């Protein structure tokens, strides 16, 4: 009810997709849902052009990947190749991102505007992810970042309710 | 016949595709100014963006089609603007090829990696994600046996994939 | 008990880790990464503001103790190894933001020649350091170093860092994006380090002297390959212009100096019960001397230059033997460092404490009084 999906996004696979209360889905968006599930927490904000792709099939006989996840407040920016990886609540996705196969993002992260995430990638909570590649550039404040992720759930809740079906 | 051809997908000009070929979701495959060549077993993800290089003048010709190797794994997001191609390279998400090259086989292109023009990369050699033509590493990606064993197993599970992917529809 | 910290500060690279343990355990370079800025900035530099360096000191350190040591060094002491002649200025700096702002127990400035003189375990030797900004001599006879018979001229990494700067860009071959030279007025410095540690191949003495005469009225111009460089631009980099800008390091002709001249000319200096010990232990550490085919080419010009008629009348007949060390060519300075820190709680006594900078003032250098 709540969750602004845009009529130009696309969400193939709705059994397997989820999305969760308060959301928004940007215009130009691809949750591509077919091979498997796609949980999207409450107050996620996905932005425009992001690719949403499942990560596997889940039917290899030893060692399938884990399909898709988002936590909680969720702020995934712009044109972020989002894909096999299990955003802790609270995780700041830069703009231009990619994640890659098995990436564990913890509490309260921050990745970089284009940024790469490489495969089983295991991101500590409350740092500020950086490089080409992936590697700690320091430790985050927790009252920042919490301010900015509530200030970005409240302009996304009014872009929601007005100009989009 | 025989190829995975999406509905989403988008195809314009000459384009034949090879046998046991995935075009994926939202694919672009431009291929107006000349006749397009897909490999057998290549599997074209998601938003990527396959254009040609207008091509036929008299004095220094600019190009000519397009052709992608056989077991060719590109990525999603991937551009691959007029860039000869051979068999078993694996192109990255995010990646760009240049307005004329030399893609030799069992080749591993990095994540957000702009592949050169006018530049022909080397037999058995992986790309480096950032600064273009980076030597270092490429005894893994071996001409043969190290990578055309891997391209193979590659090939296999993007097969296996599209396999349960045409099977759920 | 307590294992003290090591710190090797200079312009290109920095040495650190724990005492006792043989080698450090990172390397990062000089340099620091900041947030909103074209190009990283150097963090050992001299003839600048105070207040800026003790920022930029205090900048490094940070980000230096919490990714190598992984503690506070407010639990035991601290050997930052200068090299001698580092500016008192930027000592004095250094030691403010050791005791201002962090707060050690403990700190020492001790010498880089006789440290590296401690890993071959041996009293008498000359030594060469030829590091980034400087390639500096200095003889050490029983312990003390002789600090009057010296040398150092400004032929280190940075000229030759210069000198490949310039003829790069007299021949240049770059590829499109063939033809096309000189497109780019200059190239970053971390890129061309990378060029000087692959491609520049050390040459013989007979292959230099034909260097020589064919710069002034073309033999052995191989071998040449190409350097891959980022943003499609691929440049064909050639194998007689790598050659030639390692002869400049021992170019003779019109200064009466190079690297080889520079250790005949502190031995000359030396006593005359001093001299032989010194030629029998010629040591050799620094940047520059990790390149490879290096020690040959110095022993072969050191030889050369003996036999000159100048050289003949003081020196003569000499064994110049070069007893190598048991780490690299760069790594010697720090471990020596190591070696004086870790075993010695009692030698930890001689250096100066937190108490006694307070009320005194600063760190005693060599100097009057």
């Amino acid at each position: 009810s709540g969750n602004k999906v845009s009529r130009q996004s696309v969400l193939c696979g709705s059994q397997n997709i989820v999305l969760n209360g308060k959301t928004i889905v940007m215009n130009d968006c691809i949750i591509r849902g077919d091979l498997a599930n796609v949980r999207v927490g409450r107050h996620c904000v996905v932005k425009s052009r992001s690719v949403i792709r499942p990560p596997f099939k889940k039917f290899s006989k030893g060692v399938a990947f884990f399909p898709l996840h988002i936590g909680d407040h969720v702020f995934i920016e712009e044109d972020c190749v989002v894909n096999a990886a299990q955003i802790g609540s609270y995780v700041h996705v830069g703009k231009n991102c990619v994640i890659g196969r098995r990436c564990v993002l913890k509490d309260c992260c921050k990745i970089l505007d284009n940024t790469v995430l490489p495969p089983e990638t295991v991101v500590p909570p409350f740092t500020v992810f950086s490089g080409c590649p992936g590697l700690f550039s320091g430790e985050l404040p927790e009252c920042t970042q919490e301010l900015m992720i509530d200030v970005t759930k409240s302009y996304y809740q009014k872009f929601l309710p007005l100009t989009q079906v | 016949p025989g190829a995975v051809v999406c509905v989403e997908s988008e195809i314009r000009g000459d384009v034949t595709i090879g046998p046991r070929t995935v075009i994926h979701p939202k694919a672009r495959i431009i291929a107006e100014a000349g006749p397009i060549v897909i490999g057998e077993g290549n599997l074209i993800e998601e938003q990527a963006l396959i254009i040609n290089a207008h091509p036929d003048n008299i004095t220094p010709d600019a190009e000519k089609p397009m052709i992608i190797g056989t077991n060719n794994v590109f990525e999603v997001g991937c551009y691959s603007q007029a860039m000869k191609m051979g068999d078993n390279n694996v192109i990255e998400s995010k990646a760009y090829v240049g307005r004329n090259v030399i893609l030799t086989s069992g080749c591993i292109i990095g994540a957000c990696c702009n592949l050169n023009t006018f530049e022909v990369i080397p037999e058995n050699t992986v790309i480096y994600g950032a600064d273009c033509l980076r030597r270092v590493q490429t005894e893994r990606p071996q001409p043969q046996t190290l990578q055309l064993d891997f391209l193979m197993k590659i090939l296999p599970n993007y097969h296996h994939l599209k396999k349960t992917m045409k099977g759920s529809s | 008990e307590k294992t003290a910290v090591v710190i090797d500060l200079g312009e290109a690279f920095t040495k650190c880790g724990f005492a006792g343990e043989t080698g450090p355990r990172c390397i990062i370079p000089s340099v620091i990464k900041k947030a909103g800025m074209p190009k990283p900035i150097k963090v050992v530099q001299y003839n600048i503001n105070t207040e800026e360096l003790y920022s930029y000191l205090k900048e490094f350190i940070h980000i230096l103790y919490f990714r190598h040591l992984l503690v506070n060094p407010r639990d035991r002491r601290v050997v930052v190894i200068e090299s001698v002649l580092c500016p008192s200025h930027f000592r004095e700096t250094l030691t403010r933001v050791l005791f201002k702002y962090f707060e050690v127990p403990s700190v020492l400035l001790a010498p880089s020649h006789l440290m590296a003189l401690l890993t071959l375990g041996i009293n008498s030797a000359m030594v060469l350091d030829c590091g980034y900004r400087e390639s500096l001599v200095l003889p050490i006879y029983e312990g003390i170093p002789v600090l009057n018979c010296w040398g150092a001229l400004p032929l280190g990494g940075k000229a030759l860092h210069k000198e490949l700067e310039t003829q790069l860009l007299e021949q240049c071959t770059v590829d499109t994006g063939q033809s096309l030279p000189s497109v780019m007025g200059s190239i970053p410095e971390g890129v061309l380090e990378d060029i000087k540690v692959r491609t520049c191949f050390v040459s013989d003495l007979t292959r230099g002297l034909k260097i020589q005469a064919a710069k002034f009225n073309r033999p052995s111009p191989p071998p040449n390959v190409d350097y891959p460089l980022d943003g499609e631009k691929i440049l064909h980099v050639l194998g007689s212009i790598r050659d030639s800008v390692v002869e400049i390091l021992f170019e003779q002709d019109n200064e009466e100096k190079s690297v080889a001249t520079l250790i005949l000319d502190s031995l000359m200096q030396c006593p005359i019960d001093t001299r032989k010990q010194l030629a029998e232990n010629l040591v050799i550490i620094g940047g520059t001397s990790m390149l490879p085919g290096f020690l040959h080419r110095l022993l072969a010009e050191i030889r050369y230059l003996v036999e000159k008629p100048k050289y003949k009348k003081t020196l003569g007949t000499k064994t110049f033997r070069i007893h190598t060390p048991p780490a690299k060519a760069n790594c010697v300075a720090w471990l020596g460092g190591a070696i004086f820190g870790a075993l010695q709680d009692i030698l930890g006594s001689r250096s100066v404490s937190k108490e006694y900078y307070n009320q005194t003032g600063r760190i005693p250098d060599w100097c009057s009084l």
